């Protein structure tokens, strides 16, 4: 039977409750100003990014998986997977038709376009616009727009092995967990496709892939393009500017 | 990463 035990449901119950403020409405000030410009800039598209990774950081804090881990561990993931999981929710919240971002607390008339990028650094732009683009095509459209598997990918990209994270049990509990995850999407799969759920799993590494390059790749895309003045300091940790 | 590292250390209640 590929119906889901008591195990399995608790744990996506678990990680439906991290993830229920991702959602949450903005409140006034400099992220959702820059949302509801008709005009943005690309300091604007790093003050709407900061909502979506602070609130990583609060996700992460309430997984029992992640609270396993040492302070320093907890901070070594949260650098290494923070962009991975940041176009997983760019694949998520990405509308094909108007091609462009939308967040579901503002009505369709707010959105970033896709060609936001045609205004970044040249260096890097056109290659990162392109393979957005193609990560994007890989996704079958009720897949993607499925909230939960959307949030077991960004666990199976944060939970993954890292160079600087030396204490043992650490990269202990980060390798069950990247396994455990990658199993549950999986098994979530199965209990509503049945076989058809394999090829999705087949092509999870080849997303990864495309994943981890992506974000690997995407450091200096602002830098040239924005007054720190003007753009939220999370993000700024993540993008060189200057 | 001093933002980060505060965020992550932070009582968010
Ligand atoms: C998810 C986000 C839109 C919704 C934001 C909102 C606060 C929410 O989470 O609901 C979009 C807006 C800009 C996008 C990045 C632009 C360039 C990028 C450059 C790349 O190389 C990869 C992907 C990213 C990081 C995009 C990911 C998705 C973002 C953050």
């Amino acid at each position: 039977s590929y119906q889901l035990n008591a195990a399995e449901l608790q744990a996506l119950d678990l990680i439906q409750e991290a993830f229920k403020g991702m959602n949450d409405p903005m409140e006034q000030g400099r992220q959702a100003t820059s949302f509801l410009k008709n005009e943005k800039s690309p300091a604007d598209i790093m003050n709407i990014m900061d909502v979506t990774m602070r609130r990583f950081v609060k996700m992460a804090k309430r997984l029992p998986a992640f609270n396993d881990l040492s302070q320093d561990g907890k901070f070594a993931l949260l650098k290494g997977g923070m962009i991975e999981m940041l176009t997983v929710r760019g694949v998520r919240r990405f509308d094909s038709s108007s091609g462009s971002w939308t967040t579901p607390t503002l009505g369709e008339s707010s959105e970033v376009s896709i060609n936001m990028f045609d205004q970044l650094n040249a260096d890097v732009r056109s290659e990162q616009k392109m393979r957005f683009l193609q990560f994007f095509k890989i996704f079958h459209e009720d897949i993607r727009s499925n909230d939960l598997v959307i949030s077991m990918i960004m666990l199976i990209v944060l939970f993954s092995p890292r160079d600087s994270i030396t204490d043992p049990e650490d990269r202990r509990i980060i390798a069950r967990h990247h396994e455990q995850f990658s199993a549950l999407l999986n098994r979530y799969l199965e209990s509503l496709y049945g076989d058809d759920a394999h090829q999705l799993n087949e092509q999870l590494p080849t997303a990864l892939r495309m994943l981890r390059e992506i974000s690997a790749s995407s450091g200096m895309l602002f830098l040239g393009t924005v007054n720190t003045s003007e753009a939220e300091p999370l993000p700024r940790e993540f993008f060189k500017v200057e | 990463n001093a933002l980060l590292r505060y965020l992550l250390d932070k009582d968010d209640t």
